[PDB]
């Protein structure tokens, strides 16, 4: 595989997201770290699929709503950022006010 | 010109009169003072103020600070104020107004070409915490503690050995020398405690001369009146502190006998409530004395729904007790008492207990000293309302009383307050930057000796430091020689004189302890109450002046599930 | 409940009080935008900005610290200046004073 | 006897006339020369050639090389040739024919008992990359850069502090000393840049005397004509380089004023295209001058479909800009221009831009300097065809022109080319081994100072080093004292003379910079074009000799999704 | 009073006559002796024995041990006994009865204030393993080996280079010096092997004078009679060991020619069975000679169902062989023989093969030397029953015979038995603590030089060290200067005299090898059989005294799937 | 997310448990490490749900039976301990003789 440090680091994000994903499935209101990991992982898969940066900046605001997260959580996340390999290389996706 | 207060706060952080909520608790602080000159605040960035000829001067390095923390909201035992902080030579230079004297008024902290900038507008800055109850079971504890905001760790141990699992003791010259050398590799200030349980003074003197800054008296090694007296005699002659974990079994006598053996000499009582150890069931009465500096370990802070259930088994493992041996289990219900556990929280709120500590991996959580201290303050506000000392509609006094518990008081108790423990000029620059929403839980920046040692860091390959995953990673202040230069290894005056540092070839900066015998309960900042406290031998009820002291167990706590992944 | 929320008391802050100020009409004669900072020595700004440089000597923009005023090409506007304090020694910028005043 | 060319390639790697595809790009290299004697190639393994009396001689250590890279395909600015590489005393000894002179002909690189062997048949070997635009935001960047094939890192910073987030500056004597000490812990050659924004020369001289090898002029600290002139005056007297990030706001003047302040003195212009900073919208015109050494930062390389969308927000975070403050956002569309972004790619292809760099975690990707440089070459071949300089049906010239951008040119620009930057005898042995299918993306071996410092490594407990999981892990060259011996800390001539190394007790090898003032655009290998370039103030169109310079955005790029897990 | 045997075992561990099962194997040990005085056992914990005036004395540090391992069940080549172990100055002080002479009888190991305690009741304690066949392919191997219970690693290499992938050789003065420096960073005792393949003596002498403690003769570098004779001549004059991997191809002669070249001089034969290398198909006959110290590498131990299938490909990768080149593959079925693989297991059981080793990442598993040795003992008990030497209904003798294979015999073979290899007074305190259920698989504690270097450790933030996840983490003995003080770098007598340690500025303790030429087959503890062994040239059948030697392949093995996650 | 070292450590426990979970699903008799990881992970999710320490000390003994694990495994695990963030902070759950 020849995994570089950055690829191994992202495995940590992916795994953190598996945790949140299961908790949401049980119907729990997600906390701060769970919310960030869940939305971040979503974006990385979007880049893998070949979606554009512009599309993801929008789609990322519709992953979790205010009623699926704990109180105060939406305000603790004014934005979310993550980079991934798009067909045209690494790019940064910034999602402003992801939880509404 | 003019600017609205709201827009002003969004730009430079809150000012006089503005209140800020501490994390998700019910504690609110209010800015008591602002040292700036409105319209002359220094701000860094493109087209901002800190630029040549403007907010940055023409002075040489010797005439300006190395690091400036701009627009910081300081929360310390002495005040909650807005100001710039200057750091020079790894020490706190000034708390005032930074800028360029050439064009700005009231500049007390000069910024020049040699000045680095940390933007603290909107953040709370505090001194680094000090945990004086560390069991050196593993080296990984230092990183865990540093990430939580604790910059100094005092304790004893040699690693995962039975003696260390149970007690804070680094036994003898060889192990002390070995741990002093190992300490250079750790990013926190460190001081070791030796085994004080012996009735032959020379065996203690050797340990002090070898480098320990204190002696731990522990019942597992025999906390007898003879051993206690011996340790205190040597402590009195070498100016080192004694930490006590008394005779829970009442084998050599009761609490009054131990107190008698102490004989009015200065001593730090560990986990004074008793669950962590001490005369059953009244070791808590020790906080009534002037020569006793009392502290709590963290698993009992604060009293919650699961506290009791959890403790019964934790006790066994720590002290190598057998659940099958009746005598080893009978003293469980004698050591774990809802009555004293509930009272402890109140005694902290009143200032009867002056310190908080961990008791790392031996009935304590190394990364939760700061976190739990604030949870107690929250629960006490909720249950008891404002303190008699409060002024105004804020919790400022309660905040100063509690922050002192893990900062200045531990420093005073162990004779290291001349070096660390608070944000005062001349002290080592061990600072912690917090975003208000994560105060006491997850730090934005941890500064050691003037260099950032650890901080949250995003994707290393990213175009900015903010992209996920963001987790705590070691910085330059935690690297090799830069680390040595930014940390302190505390030595006893005798060890320092004997040339222990040169002989062991220690690489870090050296500090010496002093003033351990002269400190008393009255010297503990905002926590000097000596209550007329009693414990009922049968019911275990705690009473102060005859009134019952108690509290209710929390079902939910702030700084808990909203912040942690697990 | 919002973790770390502020409770800013209502009102306003008066900036740079007790200091001499003056207004100047400035026009951008260049073909590219020019943005000026709060603490920059106005008399030494980009030469394409036409105004009475003599009046703006030892002055800076009377705007909140860290903000700026942008001038698009051909833009004309009146700005308010506030006098430097401290030692009133100007060093740097375009190197026109490099000393007191 | 005789052997077919195909079987020969499978055994010893390609030879004269054979072509090789670079990763999954459209670039093809062709072996220009082969220094071997057919039938006398050295090969290692059971029953192979390198054995006592055969391909290995009887000479003493002083008479043979320490390490030999057999059958390597060298790709350097001077040629693409097949040869053995000899390494002795941590430096490149010879490029020739290895073996035993006792029984083999034309041996120039003697193999003896003291000789280690690295089999490079079928691999491409290059010099280690050099990134001269590093923001020391975190120490983890060094590992990331090393894994990508970059062995030297020049930049400035003190860690995750606002000043460093925005600028490549290690402010003052104290922070410089601290970073010089921390550098010993990192597995890459390092040189620091100080803060050059001051109008008082002595404040700069102190920094140079403290150890920096250059001064960074940054608009965030005030890039005024006064500051610029001051830094260049000191640069001229101390033989250090100046790196510029000009006045984007046009606050003190336009690009022509900055150019005037420079006054024909040597200077390295960072991110000359402008998106990363510089006079809006024409800082790009700087590449027309003889005293200007121009470089690009990587997020704009090459122009693709998502480039613009991505940049708007990245700008804000790096420079501490406010998206609510109109003035802080108005200069976004002034800084991010499709027109200049598209032109940059072409200017690189023509040799007008001579260097590529990262701008690590401050609008740049530390592990993508090499990767993106090749992506630009690919896209330019695809869009513009062969260069006027090409000979034969290969892209050999375009390959030499682009490899020089992150190897020799950065070395020449910063005065360290006497030590590193290319595979030439006498230079430090910083080499990178690549399998052709992973060229520019994931290295097979990274050699520092003659010792492997990092490489892909499989299951540690496995019976061979190849079983999964295979990921990059630190090797012996990255360990303690071996590391010190295999890395260089570059000092300014003044610091070296002042005994800075001895005073700070630096453990690594020391190298001194020289020749920073004498280099000019004409000295940049294969990248010396000084075009008559113009930028339309309104439309932002870039024109060279009146002709419009532009390119199309890529939808898909090689060295991307086929190689990365995320 | 009186106590039942069962309750006694649960409290202090088993005593004389009690048997204990080794992990999940069929091997049972029986306590042969107990050095305690019943009722006077020392036990640590609250209210236990080791307390001031009781089990702890009043003596000074010089008069008591630094560390005591209480109630340990020692398993060593000399006995399986119950006793306390005293450790002082990093070395084994005594094996006896610990306590306080003031009130207890028969105390030989005094406990004082300076004494740390490790509770070993219920645990098995052994010496640290010694692997003499390490290929330094990556530094990560040291941690892997340490976790398995191996505390000394002897071998050669420079990292992931072809020469090291294939052979245990650190070629020449420069690489030797570099590896000696890198060794200070590793938590295991280390000794290097140089490349012994040369016919010019001075080329070997330089390497020995540079620091190697042995010379590796490997066929990949040419294992000719000339090279062999040369290496042995120098070995004889410098008192270093020679490790051989003979000519598999029979290129220079057959096994009898190699044996002739050796000429009765002492030599360690690596992987004597042959699969790992050596004259095909009879290198195994070497174990019949008095000057030959034979060892096995681990992938062939023990013979199982998947052994053969697995080997065919493993061979190729290690030695850089080509699966397409007929000659490179034809010698696969010549090197991998079911016949010799099956015989090896029996020869170990009989004491004909005296050592076990890994052959790390070059046809061997670094973390499985101890594990596989016990699997062979299990399979041999199962197939052959009790050894002729057994006494009583236990496997005590078979256990002493096998433990000697990876402890004392390797130490004797390489001239380091004066420092390590067994639990005997005066030897370095490299000890390993095992819980009986995990014996040979996962250690409870690994002690290096008197300090715990690695151990399983639970949640760092937990209230006790036991909560999940529990995995191996580095301890204080593996940290910086404490590490240097607790490890040894073995040097040749010449290197030691030449001041190599001072010149390279090595920080760890130094030990010198001696007695490498004088050891012979008869000196190998419990493994000195010199059988009249023959190998049929055609059928490959192994015969001793004419009788066929063979065994059956295991389908399932203990110490396998019950303990590992993957 | 600002993951502390302890949160990252627990991701190792979670992942180890995903391994065991799948193997049990295939119908294999779990080994020592698999059993510990499976039961430990169960408890952490219990705390996330808000179950009390007392409840989990009981429920944890009903995750795996003696017939779902390899021989000797139940005896190799006299107890299992793990800490997690309950609504009232970190607490320790000790499950005695989890496999019966
Ligand atoms: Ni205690
Ligand atoms: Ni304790
Ligand atoms: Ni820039
Ligand atoms: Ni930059
Ligand atoms: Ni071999
Ligand atoms: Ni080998």
């Amino acid at each position: 595989m020849e995994l570089t440090p950055r690829e191994k680091d992202k495995l940590l994000l992916f795994t953190a997201a598996l945790v949140a994903e299961r908790r949401l499935a049980r119907g729990l209101k997600l906390n701060y770290p769970e919310s960030v990991a869940l939305i971040s992982a979503f974006i990385m898969e979007g880049a893998r699929d070949g979606k554009s940066v512009a599309s993801l900046m929008e789609e990322g605001r519709h992953v979790l709503t205010r009623e699926q997260v704990m109180e105060g959580v939406p305000e603790m996340i004014p934005d979310i950022q993550v980079e991934a390999t798009f067909p045209d290389g690494s790019k940064l996706v910034t999602v402003h006010n992801p939880i509404i | 010109s003019n600017i609205s207060r709201q827009a002003y706060a969004d730009m430079f952080g809150p000012t006089v009169g503005d209140k800020v909520r501490l994390a998700d608790t019910e504690l609110w602080i209010e800015v008591e003072d602002d040292l700036t000159t409105y319209g002359e605040e220094v701000k860094f960035g493109g087209g901002k103020v800190i630029r040549d000829g403007m907010g940055q001067g023409q002075m040489l390095a010797a005439d300006c600070v190395d690091l400036v923390l701009t627009n910081a909201l300081i929360v310390d035992h002495w005040g909650i104020v807005k100001a710039d902080i200057g750091v020079k030579d790894g020490r706190i230079f000034a708390i005032g107004k930074a800028g360029n004297p050439d064009i700005q008024p009231n500049v007390t902290i000069p910024i020049g070409a040699a000045t680095e900038v940390i933007a603290a507008e909107g953040k709370i800055v505090t001194a680094g915490g000090i945990d004086t109850h560390i069991h050196w079971i593993c080296p990984q504890q230092a990183e865990e503690a540093l990430v939580s905001g604790v910059t100094t760790m005092v304790g004893g141990g040699t690693g995962p050995a039975a003696g260390t699992h149970a007690t804070t003791c680094t036994p003898g010259p060889w192990y002390i020398s070995r741990m002093l050398q190992a300490a250079d590799s750790l990013p926190v200030n460190i001081g070791l405690l030796g085994k004080g349980n012996v009735s032959q003074p020379d065996a203690l003197r050797e340990q002090v001369a070898a480098g320990v800054i204190g002696l731990k008296i522990h019942e597992d090694w025999g906390a007898t009146p003879a051993a206690i007296d011996c340790a205190l005699t040597v402590a009195d002659e070498m100016d080192i502190q004694v930490a006590l974990h008394s005779d829970t079994l009442n084998e050599s006598g009761f609490v009054e006998d131990t107190l008698a053996a102490i004989g009015g000499r200065t001593i730090h009582t560990f986990h004074t409530e008793g669950a962590g150890g001490g005369h059953a069931p009244d070791i808590i009465t020790a906080c009534a004395h002037p020569n006793i500096l009392p502290s709590s370990t963290n698993p009992t802070l604060p009293y919650t729904l699961n506290t009791i259930d959890e403790h019964l088994d934790m006790l066994m493992v720590c002290h190598h007790l057998d659940p099958d041996i009746a005598e080893d289990v009978a003293f469980a219900e004698s050591r774990i008492r809802r009555e004293t556990i509930a009272a402890e929280d109140v005694l902290h709120d009143l200032g009867a207990f002056s310190l908080t500590s961990s008791d790392s991996q031996a009935m304590g959580r190394v990364g939760e000293v700061i976190l739990r201290t604030w949870q107690v303050a929250h629960r006490m506000k909720v249950q008891r309302g404002a303190l008699a000392e409060e002024t105004g509609d804020n919790d400022n006094f309660r905040v100063k009383r509690y922050i002192a518990k893990y900062t200045i008081n531990p420093a005073l108790t162990h004779g290291i307050a001349h070096e660390v423990g608070s944000i005062e000029v001349g002290k080592l620059a061990d600072l912690v930057v917090w975003s208000p929403a994560f105060f006491g839980v997850k730090p934005a920046t941890v500064i050691k000796g003037g260099m950032i040692a650890i901080a949250p860091m995003g994707d290393i390959n990213a175009s900015i430091p903010t992209p996920q995953p963001v987790h705590y990673r070691p910085m330059f202040g935690a690297l090799g020689s830069a680390r040595h230069h930014c940390r302190l290894t505390f030595l006893s005056q005798a060890a320092a004189a004997n040339g222990v540092a040169e002989r062991l070839n220690l690489r870090s900066a050296i500090a010496v302890v002093k003033g351990c015998r002269t400190v008393q309960k009255a010297d503990m900042v905002h926590n000097s109450l000596q209550p007329n406290i009693t414990v009922d031998a049968q019911t275990y009820e705690v009473r102060v002046d005859g009134e019952l002291i108690t509290s209710e167990p929390a079902d939910v706590l702030p700084m808990a599930q909203r912040y942690f992944l697990f | 409940m919002i973790p770390g929320e502020y409770h800013v008391k209502p009102g306003q802050i008066a900036l740079n009080t007790g200091r001499a100020t003056c207004r100047v009409v400035v026009e951008n004669h260049g073909d590219r935008p020019i943005q000026v900072g709060s603490h920059y020595h106005f008399a030494e700004v980009n030469p394409a900005l036409k105004f009475d440089r003599q009046q703006a000597a030892g002055y800076r923009l009377n705007i909140p610290a860290g903000t700026a005023v942008r001038f698009e090409p051909g833009q004309k506007r009146e700005v308010e200046l506030v006098a430097f304090a401290g030692h009133r020694a100007v060093f740097g910028f375009r190197g026109e004073v490099m000393g007191p005043l």
